């Protein structure tokens, strides 16, 4: 099968500055197989970008994505504190697999 | 404006058959397939089923061959799972989603995905 | 008129107008020659009667 | 009007033709067919597996409702240049079958997709009929079908024994016998591989850019219409001069009862002069009889102008009792 | 087994689906020419016949002797084929990848993406005796894909060769298959006025209709100077 390597495990970052998320696959994939989903606590997934950077719903000033061929990353500016969701990235070319894990903590 | 409702949450003994419903409204139920996924605490999301609407094509995952069967009715615009051979470790929430990844008429790969979700059913 | 915009539809309409008028002009020309033949025979019948 | 036809203030005694009279329509009724499904145009345009131009794929559209508004109003990247129909007037018509063909075209070769044109790809890769109808869609795919060192999985033929017929696919793996070398698979000199790769380049400007092209090939044939648009159905009016839009066959007339015996495969009906005279109701499967509204000639009978100023209009061609049809009712 | 027979007047089908009445419309289509040889066989073996520009077929089996046909090129699991084998109360049509027969009739199903089920093609009727061995006539053709079957089930029969008179051929099934077919073969059942075959070619006819809209008469144009 095809899997994906997940190590943006920890995001203990302040609100406001540069945010970049990196997740990488096992096998070379096309640029039209990219998706990302958000997980609020006790809620439902929904799209961020259905393609590389083609907007889905609104995207005021923060959500961005960029696909460098096989690899692909997430560009977020002006990280407002409220969302803090779990980030998942998904391929599409061979069968279907979902993201591993990405957390943002409140740094008490 | 999309509405996706399901059945309630309950507890089933292992080895039985669980009846799961997913009623859709707000979009025409003719050009988008349904996809059944599972979330459990402690890890991410699984991908049991994809089922077409215009015809009866099945795209069940390799881990659930021979166990998961899915039906859809356009008269009530509702999908049904009759999921039998229940276990003790598979008690988790199940989401039905309006899919946009595979062809609902011919079956090729597309761009996009699960743009509409339900609230889930906990077993 | 139901399939084309007005800027282009006048080109195709002009093709049918100059074609139907051509067939109509041939009809009245052959009408005038044949109607002149009947008067050449009605004047004989006027004299014969 | 007697003074207005022949240009003189004084009109001498006689009978003259002024104009014609015709009863105007009063109501409009639209009766399309019974369907709901929505046509999957989001699976052809929004696809990921576009093949090579020398071997394309042929699709089919069945009974559904197609919204043509999203085609041009939403996502308006490049020019359309629709060959035989207007995109704004596309909503009123509806057709029998719709075919969609998809392939990838070089940037300079966009204009090659045209009726009767010639080129390197216009003869050996894809040929159109001269009477082709339907729009053509092209847009940039610089991010999708492109590689840094170039993609070599997209092929177009260069050599063939003869040019291609319209809508003819000729996929074949063979060597070309050119010159005086009788090649039997040896593929020596002057025995060239007819399929030559694209060789993409992302650092180059316009001219070798990846453009993705899809075409639509409509037709208007007298048959059961299968794909139709979003116009609402209305009621039916009998014995009144109205307008009708039965399955896109527009016209004015009077719809009445019929005594014809239509076979189940029969839909239309033509008279001697090859004009529609009986149309089956699509949502009722009953038989009607289309007859145009009343019309005729008008003549004016007057004495000399300087003698008197009274006339007598002779309404021709019509029975004065059933259709009496402003000097009327004096 | 082989013979020769004059075909008389046979194989007139409706060119389109447009109603007409007392019209003398003339049309250039693919037809069976008037007064041509037809290759009548007998069965009790089974060679492969060529298919070109459609085929007219007609048999006079009482209940069930012929069950289907096999179309396509090279009869192999490399070019897509077709069968019209009947059910007990249905007919099923497949475009698939059959290998051989060697007599189950087919061998394999590799790349098969058309299955169609409908009401049966062959009905049987008799007046409590075997005299009314009803004639079944079929015309198979293709124009830009779109396999078209024109059928007629007439009850009136006497015997010997093909009857005279005029018989219209109504359309039943048009199919969007778009496949390459070159050969022809007929599928039958084992045993414990049959299998007439003729070929088609382009021609021009003049057709005289009835007052009820039915096709009454037809005349050829490329047969005689009188025609
Ligand atoms: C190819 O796909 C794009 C994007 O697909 C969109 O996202 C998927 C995940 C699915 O949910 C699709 O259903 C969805 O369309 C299509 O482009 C998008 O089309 C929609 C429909 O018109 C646009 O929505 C409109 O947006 C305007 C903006 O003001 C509103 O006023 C309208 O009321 C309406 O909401 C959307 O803007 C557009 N673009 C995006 C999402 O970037 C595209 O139509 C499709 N191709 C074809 C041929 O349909
Ligand atoms: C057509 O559909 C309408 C509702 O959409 C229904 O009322 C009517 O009976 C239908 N006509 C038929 C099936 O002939
Ligand atoms: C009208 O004019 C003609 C020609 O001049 C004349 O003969 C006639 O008498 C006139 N009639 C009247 C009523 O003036
Ligand atoms: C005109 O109409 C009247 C009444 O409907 C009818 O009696 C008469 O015959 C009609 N005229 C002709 C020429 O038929
Ligand atoms: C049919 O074929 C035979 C020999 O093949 C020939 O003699 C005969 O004339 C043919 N029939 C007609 C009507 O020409
Ligand atoms: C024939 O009919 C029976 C009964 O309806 C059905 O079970 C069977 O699947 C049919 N077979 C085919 C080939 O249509
Ligand atoms: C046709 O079927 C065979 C056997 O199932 C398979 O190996 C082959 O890939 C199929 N053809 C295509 C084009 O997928
Ligand atoms: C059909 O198959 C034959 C097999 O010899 C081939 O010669 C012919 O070119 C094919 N035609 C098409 C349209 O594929
Ligand atoms: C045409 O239909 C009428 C209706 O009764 C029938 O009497 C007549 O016989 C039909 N014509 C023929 C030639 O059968």
């Amino acid at each position: 099968e095809i899997v994906l390597t997940q190590s943006p495990g920890t995001l203990s970052l302040s609100p406001g500055e540069r945010a970049t998320l990196s997740c990488r696959a096992s096998q070379t994939v096309s640029s039209t197989s990219l998706a990302w989903y958000q997980q609020k606590p006790g809620q439902a997934p929904r799209l961020l970008i259905y393609g590389a950077s083609s907007r889905a719903t609104g995207i005021p000033d923060r959500f961005s994505g960029s696909g460098s061929g096989t690899d692909f990353t997430l560009t977020i500016s002006r990280l407002e504190p409220e969302d803090f969701a779990v980030y998942y990235c998904q391929q599409h070319d061979t069968s279907l697999t979902f993201g591993g894990g990405t957390k943002v903590e409140i740094k008490r | 404006q999309v509405q996706l409702v399901q059945s309630g949450a309950e507890v089933k003994k292992p080895g039985a058959s669980v009846k799961v419903s997913c009623k859709a409204s707000g979009y025409p139920f003719t050009s988008y397939g349904i996809s059944w996924v599972r979330q459990a605490p402690g890890q991410g999301l699984e991908w049991m089923g994809w089922i077409s609407t215009y015809n009866g094509n099945t795209n069940y995952a390799q881990k659930f061959q021979g166990r998961v069967t899915m039906t859809t009715d356009t008269s009530t615009t509702t999908g049904y799972m009759e999921l039998r051979r229940l276990r003790s470790d598979d008690t988790a929430v199940y989401y039905c989603a309006r899919d946009y990844t595979r062809g609902a008429w011919f079956g090729e790969s597309l761009i996009g995905g699960f743009d509409n979700w339900g609230q889930g059913t906990l077993v | 008129l139901s399939r084309l915009d007005p800027p282009e539809a006048e080109v195709q309409i002009d093709r049918l107008i100059t074609g139907r008028l051509q067939s109509l002009q041939t009809y009245v020309t052959q009408q005038l020659i044949r109607a002149a033949e009947i008067r050449a025979s009605a004047n004989l019948a006027a004299t014969k009667m | 009007e007697t003074k207005c036809t022949l240009k003189s203030f004084t009109v001498e005694k006689g009978i003259y033709q002024t104009s014609n009279f015709r009863v105007q329509p009063t109501e409009s009724i639209v009766r399309f067919p019974n369907i709901t499904n929505l046509c999957p145009f989001h699976e052809v345009f929004n696809a990921t597996r576009f093949a090579s131009v020398y071997a394309w794929n042929r699709k089919r559209i069945s009974n559904c409702v197609a919204d043509y508004s999203v085609l041009y109003n939403f996502a308006p990247f490049f020019a359309f240049k629709c060959y035989g129909v207007s995109p704004t007037k596309l909503n009123d018509l509806c057709f029998t079958n719709v075919y969609a063909d998809s392939f990838v075209i070089r940037g300079n070769e966009v204009s090659q997709i045209a009726p009767g044109q010639t080129g390197n790809i216009a003869d050996y890769n894809y040929k159109l009929p001269d009477d082709f109808t339907g729009c053509v869609i092209a847009w940039n795919s610089n991010k999708l079908d492109s590689k840094v060192s170039g993609n070599y999985n997209y092929l177009y033929r260069l050599f063939r024994k003869s040019k291609l017929k319209p809508f003819e696919r000729d996929i074949s793996t063979e060597i070309y016998q050119a010159g005086n070398k009788p090649c039997n698979g040896v593929a020596g000199f002057n025995c060239y591989f007819p399929l030559q790769s694209y060789g993409f380049r992302p650092t180059y400007g316009v001219g070798h850019q990846p453009y993705r092209v899809v075409v639509l090939s409509f037709e208007l044939l007298h048959a059961p219409a299968t794909v139709c648009g979003p116009k609402k159905s209305t009621n039916l009016v009998k014995n009144k001069c109205v307008n009708f839009n039965f399955n896109g066959l527009t016209g004015t007339g009077v719809l009445t009862e019929s005594n014809k015996k239509f076979l189940p495969f029969q839909q239309f009906g033509r008279d001697i002069a090859d004009t529609t005279d009986a149309v089956r109701d699509p949502q009722t499967l009953e038989i009607l009889d289309i007859t145009p509204c009343s019309f005729g000639g008008v003549s004016v009978i007057t004495p000399g102008t300087n003698t008197s100023n009274q006339v007598a209009v002779l309404y021709q061609g019509v029975n004065c009792t059933e259709v009496p049809v402003r000097v009327y009712s004096t | 087994t082989q013979s020769y027979t004059n075909s008389f007047t046979r194989g007139v089908y409706y060119p389109d689906k447009v109603f007409r009445s007392s019209v003398l419309h003339s049309t250039q289509d693919l037809f069976l020419p008037f007064f041509s040889n037809v290759t009548w066989f007998h069965a009790i073996d089974n060679p492969v016949l060529p298919f070109n520009d459609g085929v007219y077929f007609a048999s006079t089996e009482k209940s069930n002797i012929i069950r289907g046909w096999i179309f396509g090129t090279t009869l192999d699991s490399k070019t897509q084929s077709l069968l019209i084998v009947n059910n007990a109360t249905n007919v099923v049509i497949k475009v698939c990848e059959f290998q051989f027969c060697n007599d189950r009739v087919y061998s394999s199903a590799n790349n098969c993406t058309f299955e169609y089920v409908s009401q049966p093609f062959l009905m049987d009727l008799e007046g409590k005796q075997g005299n009314f061995k009803n004639l079944r006539e079929f015309v198979f053709k293709n124009i830009d894909g779109y396999f078209k079957i024109y059928s007629k089930h007439t009850p009136v029969n006497l015997g010997r060769d093909l009857p005279q008179g005029f018989s219209a051929l109504e359309p039943l099934v048009d199919l969007p298959i778009g496949i390459n077919i070159t050969r022809f073969q007929t599928l039958l059942a084992l045993h414990r006025a049959a299998y007439y075959v003729g070929y088609l070619q382009p021609r021009t006819f003049l057709l005289k209709y009835n007052e009820n809209g039915t096709i009454t008469d037809a005349v050829d144009c490329a047969l005689d100077p009188l025609s």
